Parts: C-alpha cells; structure tokens; sequence
C-alpha cells in the first residue's frame, strides 16, 4: 500500500507566518486530498484534488505538489487554524492517510487563573474526597502545580490533565485533582494548591480551610 | 450569388400547408400500423408459449412443437416475400434509402401487405430480427401511398412524405421520436446532394406516430435500466478504449453479414422452394433456441436490463455474444423480413458489459459499475457498422434516460465510427443498397 | 445533512459487535459509503466501502469475516460488524459518505464517530459531583464553577452547561484512567451577577450506559 | 446517375484525417476560450457586487456606483466593437452563418480580441445578453484561425473547421454537446445547397470543447430544476395551445428586435461617440436594475429554476416578462456584443409558467404542476423566433434533464414554429444576415 | 409488496378532534399524489381530498373551512388526516389511497385496509359473555348447534373464535346490534354430536377496547 | 358535482352465467374506473379508463360505455366474483363514486335449521334473561321469525341480525334475541321461535319449557 509521510509531525507558528507542511508518498500518487481535524471534532474535507478548496475554506489555504511530493500552505496562518491536518490518496487502491501534521499556535503570554474546590457534600457521602484545582487560560503550556496540605507537600494522589490549545484564543488550561478518602481528608484542615508559571516569579496559590 | 441568397433567406422555412397536413396523416397511419404490427408479433409469441404448455411433459415433443411452430411461421414470411415482394426482404431501410435517391420503386400496393404479414411471421416465430426494418419500410410505403391517393405533385412532396413515413416508422418502433428525425437527417436522406425534404413536416409526422404509440403502450417502457452512476472525468479514457474495440469489430461484422448473404444464397441458388425451406429451418432453430436458451434468440430487448445490472456472469456474456452473433447473421443474411438494427443494440450492450466487468476489476479506484459501459456500448455497434452515431447515441438516450452518461456514450460512439473508418469499413445500409444497385446494372 | 453513528462501547476480546450509521439530509442511495477508524491519539485508517446496491464491497486487508460492511438503503443506515475483536479494534469509528471531483475519490462528509472499547471490565455509569466555591464567595467580576465526573467506563462522556446555552467559558478536561475507571472535570466561567442569581447546571451524558446526569451547582451555605 | 451513386455510396464517410485532427484542436481551443470568457464575466459581476458593499449605506451613492460601474464596462465593449471590429456587434451567429455561405469574412485577427474582451464588458456589466453569441463567433473565428495557421486547403476544411468551431462554441456555453451539433445541422449550415461539412469532425470538436468545460465546471449545473412530474396524454392539447401562443408572439418579437435596431440607430446616426454613450446608458440601466430588481436584468439563468418551481406570483411573472422583453430588446438591438439566444430561454420559461399557473387553476382534474409548462415554453421562443426547434428542444432537454416531458416539449415547439410560419414571420438569424447582406450592396 | 396501513381510528366524543395516519411501504412514496376516502356504515365511498408530492397543492371535498387537514411527511413516508369538530356524520371507515392515471383521468391506484372512526359520547364497556347450550331435554341430533352471547359492550369490534380457531367449519358470527349505547351479538358453532359434549367446545372472546379476553366453556344444561 | 348511479343496487346471479351492472352520470363523463370490494377487504382497482383491465383481473371481466352511460360485465360469472362493485369518475372535478352494486351468488333454496336457547344461568343471576334463536344456513335471504310466550305472540324486546351471504355454502343466517328481565322471564313457561321461510307454508317452530 502507498505510504504517506507527513512532514513535521508537529509544528509551531505565529499568526502572520506563512506555513507549509508536506506529504510524501512511497510511490507516485496524484490529486491528493487534505482533511482538517480540530480538537474534539471529526476530520473535515479541506483541500481536494491537490489544490481545490472545499466551500468555506478561507483563501489563505492553498495546495500543491505532484509525483511523490505534496504540500499544504497557509499564506499567513491564523490562530483558528490550530488543528491536526491529514493528507490522503486514492489514485491507488486501497487508499491511505498521512500520519498527520499537528499545527500549534505561538502567541503572547497569559497567566493562569486559579480556582480551588473542596470535596462536595454529595461526594463525601460516598466515602471519598477529591480536592480539585482549575488553572484556566494560560500561555505557555508548561506549568507546575504544587499541593500543600496543612503546609506540607503532597505528591501521592494528584492527577493532572491539560486541555489542547483553544481554537480561538490559543490558551491552555489544566486541572489538578487530589484524591483522598473521607478519612484522610478529615485528619487535616488546610488545603492549598500552588501554580507556577513564567508570567510570574511568585506562584499563584489558592486555598481553603476545612474549618 | 448574393442576390439569390438574399431572396432565399427571406423565404426560408415555408413548407406548403398541403405537405404539412399530409405529413400529419402519414404519421398517424404509420403509428397505427406500427402498433398493430407490434401487437401481432406479441400475440404470436404468446400462442407459441401456450402451445409448449399443452406439451410440456414430453421434452422431445416439447422441442418439436417449438421448432415446427416457428418453422411454419418463418416459412410463411419467406414465401410472402419471395412470391409477391422480393424487395421486402431483410431490413428495407436500404430500399427506402434507394427510393429517396429516386433509384428504387416504392411498391406500396405490394410491400405493405407483404412486409406487415411477412414480418409477423419471422418476428412472431421468435427470430433474431428487429421491428424497425418493417416499420421503416412499411412507413415509407405508407408515405408513397398517401402521395398517390391524394395525387400530390413535385419532388418536395415525394421526398418529404417518404422521409416522414420512415421517421415515424423508426419512432414508433422504439418510442423514440428524436431518433426518428435524426435518422433521416443523418442517415437516410440523399447523402451526396441537396434535397427538398421538409424538416418541419418530418417532425409533425413523428409526433403523430409517437402519440399513436403512447395511446396503446403507456405506463410500460421498452427498456428500463433505472438510474446508473455518473462518470468521472478520469474514467473517460476507458470509454475511448471501448469505442476503439467497437470500431475494429464494426467492419468485420459488416463483412460477415454481406458474406453470409452470399453464402446462404448458394444454398438455395435463388429458388423460392429451397429458400423458403431454408428459412423454415432457421426459423425453427430460433423458436427452439427460444426455449432452451432464450438469450441466444429473439429481439433481445429482454436481456438488456439484465445485462446492464451486471446480473450475468462473464461466461454467460461471452456465450450470449457469440451465440447471438451467429443467430443474428443467420436470420438477417438469410433474407427474412426484419431489422438488424435492434439486434445490434443487444450485441452492443452485451459487449459493453463484458468490458465493464473487466474495468471494474482492474480499477477499484474508479468505483465503476458494469452498467455504464453497457449503456455506452449499446449504440456502439450501430455507430461502427451502420455509421449513424448521432442517431445511435440519441436513440440510446431516449431508451435508457441516463443523460449523465452523454459524454462517455459520445466518446464510445465516435471512437467506434473513427476506427471503422480507419480500418476500411463502410456504412452497412449503403453497402447493401450499393450491391443491390450493382446487380441492377449487370 | 448529517451522519450519526452508534453501537459503540464495551466488547470483550474475541467477541463481536455491530455499529450503525444513520444518514440523513441527502439521497442515501446512489452514494458509496465508507468506514474509517482512528485509534486513540493516532491517525486515520480505512476499513471498507460499499456501493449503493452492495454489488461491490471492499475491505482493507483483513482476515476472514473480520469486518462485515452492510447497508439498508430502505432505512438509510450503514452497518459494520467486527468479529474476533482484539485490542487493535479499540478505536473511534467514523462513517463517511464518499465522493470525488476529477475521479480520485475522497471522504466527503464524516460523522461524529462512535467509540469501541475492547476490554474485560464492566460498563459503569459516572457519578457527577457539583463544584462550587467554598464558603468564601470572594466575588470577582466572574465566577468559576465546575463539575466532577468520576468512576465511569468506558469512554466517553460529554459535558454541556445549561444544555449548551452556556457555550463560551467552558473547558472539559481529557479523562484519566485509574483502577480501570475514568475521571474528568468540566469548568465554566460566568459573571458573578449570573450566579447564584440564576441557575447553572452541568449536563453529563455517558452513551455506553445510556445514562444522562444533569447536576445543578449550588452555593455552600 | 446510378453508377455515380454506386461509387459515392462505397466512398461514404471518409473525412480526411487532417480535418479530423484539426477538428480536435479547434474544439480544445474553443472550450478553453469559452471557459476563460465565462470565468471573466463572473469575476466582473463579482467586483461589481463587492463595490456596492463599500457603498451600501448611501442608497443614492449605491445606485450611482451600480450605474457607473456598468456604464463604464458597457461603453468599453461598444467602443472595442465600433473601433476595431463592427461585425463583432450583436450576436455573431448571423455573421458565422454568412461565412459558411462564403458571403462574409472571418477576420479572426480582429474579432477574437474584440468579441472576447468586448463581451466581458457587456456581459460582465450585467446586461441582458447571452454567452452563446460570443462563444459561437469566437469559436468560428478560432476555426478559421487554425485553418490559416496550418494553411489547410479546400472547401471541406474551410466549412468543416468553421462549423465545428461554432458548434464547440454553443456546446461550451450551455454544456450541451448534442445541441452544439444539431445547431449546425439544422440552423447554421448553408440552408439552400449541399455542403462538404464533415459531421464526424464537428462531433470531435464538440466532445473536446465539452471536456474542456467539464474540467473547469463539474459538480455544478447551469440550471437545476429537479425531476418534475410526467404529462398525461389527455394533457397534451394544453401544450399545443401554449405553442400556438408562442407561434404568434414569435414573429411579433422579431419585428421589435429588427425595428429596434432601426430605432436605436437613429439615436446615434452611426456615430461612434453617440453610440458608445448610448451603450453606456443602457449598460448603466442594467447594472442598476441589477440591484433594484435582478429579475429584470442579467442573463436570466438564475430565475429559471425559481420560475419553474412555481415560486413567483402571477403578478411577478407578468412584471418580469414585460420588463425583460424591454431590457432584452434594448440590449441586443443596441448592437452590444452578445447573444439573444439565452435571454429568449428566460422569456420562454416565464411565459410557460404563467400559462401553467392558469392551467393549474382551470383543470384541477389534470393534477398539473406549473413547471412542466415552464419547461415546454423554455425552448419555445427559440422555436418561434429563430426557427431552430429541434435545437431548442434538445438544448432544453440537455439543460433540464426531464425526458418524460419530451412529447409536450416537442408539441409546444412545433406549434410555435407552425404558427410563426403561418403568421408570416422569419428565422431571425436569417433576417439579420439578409438585412446585413442588403446593405452590403445597396451602397452601390 | 406495495403496502398502505392506515391507523389512528378509534372512539372519540362529539366535537372532539382526531389525527389519522397512513404508513406507506414498498414504493417511492414521493412522486405520488396521496388521497383519503371514507365509507360511512352501509354507504358509499366519499372523497375527502388529496395531497401532491410537495404539499404545494392540497384539495378537499366541498366541505367546511378547517374541517379536514391533509398533510404528508415524505421523509417519514406517511400521510396524515386531522379531523375537527367531529360529528357523528364523521363516523366511518377511512381509506388511504395512492393515486395514478392511465390516459390521464385519475383513479385510486392502491388502497389500504382502513381504520374505523366512531364518534360517540357512549363510554367504553367490556362485554358480558354467556354460553348458549341446547335446552335440558334437547333433541340430540346428528349435528349440534351451540353458541355464545356477547352482551353489553362498546364500541365495536369484538372477535369470537371457537377452540382457539381450530373449530372453523360451521361457525358464524352475527353482526352486532346497538341499543341504549351498547352492542350485542352472538356466535353460532355447529359440530357433530360425537364432538360435544364428549370433547370441549369453548368460545374465546376478545374486546381489546376494554382489554377483555375471555373463554367460555359450553357445557350441557341441567 | 357529478352524480353517479349504479343500477342493480343489489343482484344475484348463478355461476357460469352472464352478469351486467350499470353506471350513470348526471352530466357527461369520460374514462370511468371500477373497484371491487369484498367485506373486510380494501377496494381493488378493477377496471379503468372505461375498458382496461388491471393486472390479475380475469378476462371474463370487461367494461364499456360513453358519455352518460357505462357498464361492467362478466361473461361467465364465477363464485369469487361475489363482491360490491363501485364505479368512479374523474373526468370532472371533483371526482365522485357510485352508490355501488352488490353482487351475490344464486343457489338452490334451502330451509333454515332453527335452534332455540334458554337464558344461561350466568345471565339470570345478574337479573337479565335473553332468549336466543338461530335460523342457520338458508336461501334465499327473506325470512320471518315469530316469538311466542306461552302460546302468545310477543313483539317488544326483540332484535334480529342477518349474516352476510356465506362463503363456502352461499347460504344465509339470522339470529333473533328476545330480552326480558329475569322477572318477566320467570312468570312464563313456554318459549317458541317460529321461522316462516319461503321453502314452506308450515313454519319451523322450535321451543322449550322451563317447567
Ligand atoms: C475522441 C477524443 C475524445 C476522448 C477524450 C478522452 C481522453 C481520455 C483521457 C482520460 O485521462 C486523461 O488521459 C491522460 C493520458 O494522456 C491520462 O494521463 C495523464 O495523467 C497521467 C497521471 O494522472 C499521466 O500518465 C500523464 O501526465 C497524462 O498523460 C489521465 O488519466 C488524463 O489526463
Ligand atoms: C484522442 C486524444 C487522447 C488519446 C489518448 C487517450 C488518453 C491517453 C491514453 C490513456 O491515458 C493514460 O495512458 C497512460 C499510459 O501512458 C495510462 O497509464 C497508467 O495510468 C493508470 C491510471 O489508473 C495506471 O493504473 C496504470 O499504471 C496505467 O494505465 C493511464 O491509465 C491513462 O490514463
Ligand atoms: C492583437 C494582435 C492581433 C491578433 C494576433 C494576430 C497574429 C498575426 C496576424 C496579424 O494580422 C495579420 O495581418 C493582416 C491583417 O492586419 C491579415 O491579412 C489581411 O490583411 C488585410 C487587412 O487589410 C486584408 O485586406 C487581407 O484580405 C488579409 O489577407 C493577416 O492574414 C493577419 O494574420
Ligand atoms: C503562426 C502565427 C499566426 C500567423 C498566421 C499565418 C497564417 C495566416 C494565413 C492567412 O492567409 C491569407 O489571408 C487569408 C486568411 O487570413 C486567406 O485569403 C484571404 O484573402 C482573400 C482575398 O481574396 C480573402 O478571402 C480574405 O481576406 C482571406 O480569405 C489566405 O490564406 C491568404 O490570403
Ligand atoms: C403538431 C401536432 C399537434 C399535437 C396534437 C396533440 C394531440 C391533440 C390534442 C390532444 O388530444 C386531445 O385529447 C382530448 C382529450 O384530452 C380529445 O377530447 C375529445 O373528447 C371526446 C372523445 O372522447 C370527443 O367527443 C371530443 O370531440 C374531443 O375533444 C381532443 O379531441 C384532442 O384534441
Ligand atoms: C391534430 C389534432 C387536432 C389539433 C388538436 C386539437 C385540440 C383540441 C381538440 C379537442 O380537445 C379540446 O379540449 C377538450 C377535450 O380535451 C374539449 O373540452 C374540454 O372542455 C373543458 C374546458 O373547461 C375541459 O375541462 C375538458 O377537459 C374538456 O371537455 C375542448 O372542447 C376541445 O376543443
Ligand atoms: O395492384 C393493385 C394496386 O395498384 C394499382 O396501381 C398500379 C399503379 O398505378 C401502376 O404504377 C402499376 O404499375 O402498378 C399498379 C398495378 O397495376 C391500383 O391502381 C391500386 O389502386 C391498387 O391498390
Ligand atoms: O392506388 C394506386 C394509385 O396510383 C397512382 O399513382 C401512380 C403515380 O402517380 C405514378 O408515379 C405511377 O408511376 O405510379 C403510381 C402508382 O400508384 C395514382 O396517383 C392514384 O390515384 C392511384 O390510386
Ligand atoms: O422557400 C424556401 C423553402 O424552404 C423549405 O425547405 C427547407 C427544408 O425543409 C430543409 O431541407 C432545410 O434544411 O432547408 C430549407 C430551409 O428553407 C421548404 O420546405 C420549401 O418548400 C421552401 O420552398
Ligand atoms: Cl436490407
Ligand atoms: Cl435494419
Ligand atoms: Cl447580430
Ligand atoms: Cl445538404
Ligand atoms: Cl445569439
């Protein structure tokens, strides 16, 4: 089967940059197609027949290539172009897909907004206690989160998860979740999570007291 | 010149009312005749079916009543031709073409009854022959008949009335008015000089003829193939190839028909008794094949939708094609009254489909349906052999109503007529008239 | 013009299952339809295609009746059965209408997909816990509420807020597996005026258990 | 002449390979030119639209930039014609017919650029004119051009190449290959004597031309009307009536076009400055009407599917018909380069529909749809006025793909051509050639 | 097959409204005009009206402003009839028909089985089922006729079978008679004297409108 | 609108015999259709455009007519031809059916088998007493039933019901029900049902005595 290899697996760029990504075929193909797949979305036919645009694809996009070398070009990328792009061939059967180019956006700084939540009444009734910390809409992505219980430092039972980059404002968000039994939670009083990000030398820290 | 042209431009398209009205009555009559002819053929095919019922137990007696029932009907038709109207043999399109050249007589007092009743016998016995032969000749003769009854004078009237009768005749046989008019404009008109044939009059007669057909036929179509898929641009080259195959086969098939006219003549030497007996054996072969393998016999319209829907195996298609090439030659070349036009439709379809089945397996990336090639081949023997491609194309369109295949139909058709030319073949109807006119000056 | 696929969820290895795709908004007949799948965080892989009369039926190089694609044009529904299911069958399966322009075919329109999980576990519905600010309403211009969605299997759950009236200001976090269960949280940010002054509730759906939970977020008094 | 015939029969259909191949290159070029012409017209109609945006606030400034934008484009086209190629005015089908009679020159070094760029101006400004005029003349000229470049000799080649170029021209304008060939065979060939025009060669050029069109146009149809209902036998007489109406209107409409050529000439006397300024005002009227009542202006293809689906009130249809009869005459009779063929399609549809709406209310027992009469009327003005009914009918079929209406289409068409004959009307194209040939002599 | 299945018909109170439905299967239901016709008890066919494939045209019989409302859901492939201000006059068997034509004078191409509408203020009432045995000193002959009386029910219909449909020869069921807002009928079963009372004869009765299924063993009297 | 009137509104005719019904319009009408209806069964398009048979309709069936008069016909009537036949017009609008023509078999006269039944003990207990009389399997259909209580004629509280012509044997049937209160029933002793058919002057009395 034809093997399609797409250029950077992953590439960063700033709105206003001309952006180019590459599809290579193990043997000659023609009239290849391109799909756009934004986070949480189905692939969406974007470019077809090498260079034709599907209706409602903005003109900043263009396709080209032939033989074993095809590209997709954004003549000045826009932040909303954050997605993974797939190329595709059916000049030979069966048809096949590139591995994808993930396009990431580079923008100015944004500092986390931190929120802390005590285990809910409902949850305590079940015999568990999850302390939950939201860190929303920051940039860049790298961020550290630090759990202090009663002043000490907890490293067991903490679960973090980042969203992908936002399609409109290119920020990231993250949650950190401390999991303790209804008992362990009670044999303490002060819970505080600390967020460390490049937009500040001093950590943003939020807390509450069980009392 | 400029003087003369300017006077002519200002007088363009003024067909005499007499000719227009008489064009109307010509077409009405031809429609009715074509309907009646059609009803008769079917009625006899039935009788033959009901007979095999009374004798469906004794497989030998079964095969015997099939052969005899069709032998008798066949002979009756051969005889009626040899005895009272020898130019009502075979198609009759070559004859009407003759008459439009003013090189052959339109013996309507003789042909109408001979061709009509003659054809009932060959067609009704289930021979591989088409209704269009009969309907075109019958319709031409009807055109002369009303020229004479009403003693209209002039070249225009003789040529016009004769032309509309033939067009109304093709139209009523296929329920294809457009093909009716195109056939005259492209194929049957005098090919090498101007004529006074009025197009508006031919149109009127075709309308009337087609209306007559619809009055006794509506709600049921000759050929229903449904809606097939479309044809992608990158698929076109495949239709060109198919046309090229039809283009080399065209002339070769022409040779066989002509040569087989020769070969079969030697058998009876020209003797109305050996001849009639020969037609009785061919006619019996057909009514027999009609029971033991219907697809090898008959008009062939029945197997078209089946072929187009990919419901035959490749093995069957080859069988059918070869068989039907055989039974097609035997019947038409034998001199029995009836067309070769329709049987060439069946041959085209079958061939198309086989090519399509091969295309389907070589290029799964094309997402093909065998049927689209069937539809493109349908009119391709017509285009390669009789060399009336625009008529073939518009006829198939009219019968299959798949307009989205117009491009691949035209490409297969043109490729056919181009390769028939380049391999030194001739328009069949013209080669038959030629040889008939060559015996008339030797 | 939509493609809605279902039948996703849990199957035990070696077992089989039947995905349906319900097309609408076009003449489903006379369209070649297709199936493609995407393993978690991986790329697209073609499964098969079936013509509008099921005359032709094509497949990626699988084994026996590994895949069986089928269509009921009478219901405008597309089908796919998988047998002898192994971990490689764990993926998101998309239905797709096929089409072309010059002739080289493309995947015209895609459905949301349905998700197949090959595991020996149990299908467990989620517990949904409301997350409101602790007894410390330190009011800013805006407030941030969430919900905690815990102990479900298999993926996925979908979270909305006021049924998607609140659209802006929402993030849902990728789930995380532990003890063969999934947990995630959703965050919403609304003005301090709009809450508690007005109702905010999170609506959780977990198709696999055919379960929806809609929990209202209330202050702590 | 028996032995002569026998000779000719045996030699039938042997077009010289040189002519066949050159027929292929003629069609390819015509297709590309027609595509390019089409893209250009659309691009200018856009620009004009985007302009009314920058000024959509000041309703007066709005109406002004519509008029001026189209006035300028119009004048540019009129000028290009009067100055470098006066026989590229109006349709050009009458001219190519002339050339096939060997009574008019094919000045391809002059017409190609004039008609092409000239037409962009008139068409792109939104005047009521068709692409087929341009594409047929442009295509004929292209046929002569490759006859000359490759210095092919003989009557056959000159007539063939000229004919295929015109057919490929009609085909590429409507995406209607069958109508392209039939138009030559029925209408454009020398009407009163034999010709050596090769049919097989004309076919080849039309194929190539149509393929060129499909390469830049597929997936979208000029006119999509869907599948309409069938027509019961006891309904046919109604189509005959409609034909008879088209038949009496046909010639009357012909008078107006010819008479309006006369009336408009008096205005500028023949003076390239008054003339260009006249076309600038007609062109501005159209770009203006284009904003304040689109249905009264432009090619009219847009309103066909709408009319056929019964989505216009009777009031609107009458309005549109009258309006468009006016703007149709003003534009074509004025001498601007461009067809009257397509605009006659719009007039036919609109008329058909109004008849249909009346038939629907008089005979609920017939279970009629207004659209079937719209489809039958579409090619009826063509049949009554230019008297090429087989071309009209096959063209409409190719564009609307409602084969089940073939009988009522033919009946309306025949009735139209019959009543135009019997009321003393003439084939329009032939009446325009005639009058052009009558001035190219009365000057002696 | 081509199948038309009309439903939605039951008992409704005078001045009420109701929505009938017709389900089309086995043909392209787009492309056809569809029609409603109705037959009032022991009476002729009457035309209600018709709907074209695009609902652009809808005709009704010469009757009343918003009385009838025909509409169709081509996607659901179903035709609809709303009746309003229902009078007893609207009590009828209602037929769904697909329209076509030959020469062009339209006919009623294929019909469904129908649904019954009963317009009445009488209330739904289950039947009392009683055995009809031959009298004490009955004339034991070759054939013995038995029966059952199905009394005081509303509305129609009920169904009666004998031995669950095995006894099929020599059964008849009389048409119901209505009195004082209630229906009565009875069923006759003739068997050979060797059958009864040596074996069991039973009338099974159903009245689904009241959710009533009931069996009555017929046994000799005295 | 146009009124269509069918002629033998009801009629009987022997098998293998020539049947002819009629249809007549208040105004002129064209291409009439004809539907056949068996009870329990949807109307079937039988004949259309005045003379053309629908697929399946046996050939013994045929139509004819013009303007204001039309007709259906069965050269050799069969048994399964028993049905009601409706004519229909749509030459004018709106379309109107005919009142109908009932076509029943003809056969040899047969006598009723009469049968009488006392009120069941089940009904009496509830206070009502119904006395049922079956007149089963007779031809023709005209018949009279008379009730006597203790040899005296009784008219009130009597309801009779006829079956439709039977399928197998083509006979009729008819039940007669005398309803009284348990009280009136008990005052008396002898209950007689007298069937006066055509096949005799001597009625077929059936009866019982409670004693
Ligand atoms: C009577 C005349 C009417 C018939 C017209 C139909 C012509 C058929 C062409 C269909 O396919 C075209 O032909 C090219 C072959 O010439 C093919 O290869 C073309 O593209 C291929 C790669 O797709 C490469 O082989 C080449 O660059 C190029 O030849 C390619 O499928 C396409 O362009
Ligand atoms: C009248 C004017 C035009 C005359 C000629 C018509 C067009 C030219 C012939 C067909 O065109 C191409 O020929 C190529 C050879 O050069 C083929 O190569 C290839 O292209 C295929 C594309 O499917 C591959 O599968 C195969 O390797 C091979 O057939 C290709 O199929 C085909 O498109
Ligand atoms: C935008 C540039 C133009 C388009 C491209 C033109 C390409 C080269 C051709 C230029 O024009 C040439 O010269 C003459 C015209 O100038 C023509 O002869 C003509 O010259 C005379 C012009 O007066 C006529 O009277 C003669 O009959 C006739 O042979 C000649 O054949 C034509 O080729
Ligand atoms: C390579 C790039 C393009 C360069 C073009 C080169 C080919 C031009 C050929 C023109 O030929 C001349 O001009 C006329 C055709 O233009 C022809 O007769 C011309 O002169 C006659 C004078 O009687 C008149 O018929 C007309 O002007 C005309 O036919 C004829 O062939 C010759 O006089
Ligand atoms: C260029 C060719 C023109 C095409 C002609 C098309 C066919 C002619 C019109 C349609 O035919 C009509 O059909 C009517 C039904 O719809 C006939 O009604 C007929 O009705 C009765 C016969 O049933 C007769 O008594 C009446 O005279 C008669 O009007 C009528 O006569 C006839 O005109
Ligand atoms: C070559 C063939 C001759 C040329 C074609 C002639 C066409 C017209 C001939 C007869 O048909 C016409 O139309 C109706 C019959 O179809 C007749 O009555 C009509 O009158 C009513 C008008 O309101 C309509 O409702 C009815 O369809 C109908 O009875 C009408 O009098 C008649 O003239
Ligand atoms: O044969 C009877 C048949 O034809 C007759 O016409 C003549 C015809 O006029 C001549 O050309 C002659 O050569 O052939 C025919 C037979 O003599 C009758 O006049 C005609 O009425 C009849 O149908
Ligand atoms: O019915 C026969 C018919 O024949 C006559 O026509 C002549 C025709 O005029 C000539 O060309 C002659 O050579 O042959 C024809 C034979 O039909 C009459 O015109 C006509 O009255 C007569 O009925
Ligand atoms: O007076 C002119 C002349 O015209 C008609 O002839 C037609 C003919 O029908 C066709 O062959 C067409 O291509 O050329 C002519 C166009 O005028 C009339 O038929 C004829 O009587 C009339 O004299
Ligand atoms: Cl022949
Ligand atoms: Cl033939
Ligand atoms: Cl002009
Ligand atoms: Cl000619
Ligand atoms: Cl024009």
């Amino acid at each position: 089967d034809i093997v399609l290899t797409q250029s950077p697996a992953i590439m960063s760029a700033a709105p206003g940059d001309k952006v180019t990504m590459t599809c290579s075929a193990s043997s000659s193909v023609s009239y290849i197609h391109w799909y756009q797949q934004k986070s949480g979305t189905s692939p969406k036919r974007w470019i077809y027949d090498t260079s034709k645009l599907t209706s409602g694809v903005p003109v900043r996009f263009s396709g080209s290539g032939s033989g074993t070398s095809y590209s997709l070009t954004i003549n000045t990328m826009e932040a909303e172009d954050a997605a993974t792009y797939y190329c595709q061939q059916w000049s030979s059967h069966p048809q096949t897909f590139g591995g994808g180019t993930k396009l990431e956006i580079l923008r100015a700084d944004a500092a986390p907004t931190v929120s802390i939540f005590p285990p809910s009444s409902e949850q305590l009734t079940s015999g568990g206690a999850s302390v939950v910390c939201f860190l929303n809409n920051f940039y860049p992505k790298d961020i550290n989160v630090k759990w202090k219980i009663d002043g000490s430092e907890r490293q067991n039972g903490v679960l973090n998860s980042w969203t992908d980059q936002d399609s409109k404002d290119s920020t990231y968000s993250m949650s950190s979740t401390l999991t303790l039994t209804k008992d362990e939670y009670e044999r303490h009083n002060s819970y505080t999570c600390e967020a460390t990000h490049k937009t500040s030398t001093s950590p943003i820290v939020k807390s509450f007291n069980r009392a | 010149r400029r003087r003369q042209l300017i006077r002519q431009l200002l007088e363009r398209d003024k067909t005499p009312l007499a000719i227009l009205f008489m064009a109307a009555v010509v077409g009405t009559l031809v429609g009715l005749a074509a309907v009646a002819f059609d009803k008769g053929v079917a009625w006899l095919q039935n009788q033959r079916m009901g007979a095999l019922v009374h004798t469906a137990d004794n497989y030998p007696l079964l095969l015997t009543v099939a052969f005899l029932c069709s032998a008798v009907l066949a002979m009756f038709g051969y005889f009626l031709v040899r005895k009272y109207a020898p130019e009502a043999g075979g198609s009759g399109i070559p004859e009407i073409e003759g008459a439009l050249e003013d090189q052959r007589p339109v013996r309507w007092w003789r042909v109408l009854p001979v061709k009509f009743f003659g054809g009932l016998g060959t067609l009704g016995g289930g021979m591989v022959l088409g209704r269009e032969g009969p309907t075109v000749q019958i319709g031409g003769n009807i055109g002369r008949m009303v020229l004479d009854i009403f003693r209209l004078k002039g070249d225009e009237a003789r040529h016009t009335l004769l032309a509309t009768g033939a067009a109304a005749g093709l139209a009523a046989a296929f329920n294809a008015p457009l093909a009716g008019i195109l056939f005259i404009i492209e194929e049957m008109r005098p090919q090498f000089r101007y004529t006074l044939i009025s197009i508006k009059a031919v149109f009127i007669g075709v309308i009337m003829s087609t209306i007559m057909y619809r009055i006794f036929n509506h709600e049921v179509a000759l050929i229903d193939v449904g809606k097939l898929s479309d044809a992608p641009l990158n698929t076109l080259w495949l239709y060109l190839i198919l046309g090229i195959i039809f283009g080399i086969f065209g002339p070769i098939f022409n040779k066989w028909v002509l040569g087989m006219q020769d070969l079969l003549h030697r058998v009876h030497g020209g003797n109305i008794t050996k001849w009639v007996l020969m037609g009785g054996a061919i006619g019996g072969l057909c009514g027999l094949l009609g029971f033991v393998a219907p697809a090898t016999s008959g008009g062939g319209f029945n197997l078209i939708p089946i072929a187009t829907a990919g419901n035959f195996s490749m093995g069957m298609l080859v069988f059918i094609f070869v068989a039907r090439v055989i039974t097609t030659l035997l019947c038409f070349s034998s001199g029995a009254p009836g067309g070769i036009f329709a049987p060439m439709l069946a041959l085209g379809t079958v061939l198309g489909t086989a090519f399509g089945m091969v295309a389907v397996e070589l290029f799964p990336q094309y997402h093909l349906e065998a049927g689209t090639f069937a539809i493109a081949g349908m009119g391709a023997l017509l285009a390669a052999s009789i060399r009336a491609p625009l008529t073939g194309i518009i006829l198939v369109l009219e019968m299959t109503d798949n307009y989205q295949l117009i491009l691949p139909m035209i490409i297969t058709g043109l490729g056919a007529t181009l390769l028939a030319q380049f391999t030194g073949g001739k328009p069949l109807y013209s080669a038959i008239l030629a040889r008939t006119l060559a015996k008339q000056e030797a | 013009v939509r493609l809605l696929e279902s039948g996703g969820g849990l199957v035990q290895p070696g077992g089989s299952l039947k995905l349906s795709c319900a097309a609408s908004g076009f003449d489903y007949s006379r369209y070649w339809m297709s199936w493609v799948r995407q393993a978690p965080g991986k790329g697209l892989k073609w499964i098969g295609e079936i013509n509008p009369v099921s005359s032709t039926i094509n497949y990626t190089p699988s084994l026996k009746d590994k895949f069986i694609i089928s269509r009921d044009n009478a219901k405008d529904t597309l089908y796919l059965q998988i047998s002898k299911v192994r971990s490689e069958d764990t993926a998101l399966y998309y239905c797709a209408r096929l089409y072309y322009g010059y002739g080289y075919w493309y995947f015209d329109v895609w459905g949301a997909g349905t998700t197949v999980t090959v595991s020996s576990a149990k299908t467990t519905p989620p517990s949904v816990y409301p997350l409101a600010p602790g007894s410390a309403a330190a009011a800013a211009s805006m407030v941030t509420l969430g919900c905690l969605v815990k102990g479900y299997f298999p993926e996925p759950v979908t979270v909305t807020w006021n049924s998607g009236s609140l659209a802006a200001g929402v993030h849902t976090f990728p789930a995380v597996l532990q003890a063969a269960l999934y947990t995630l949280s959703s965050s919403v940010t609304v003005p301090s005026s709009s809450w508690p002054s007005e109702t905010v509730t999170c609506n959780v759906a977990h198709p696999a258990s055919s379960t929806k939970v809609d929990k209202k977020i209330v202050p702590r008094a």
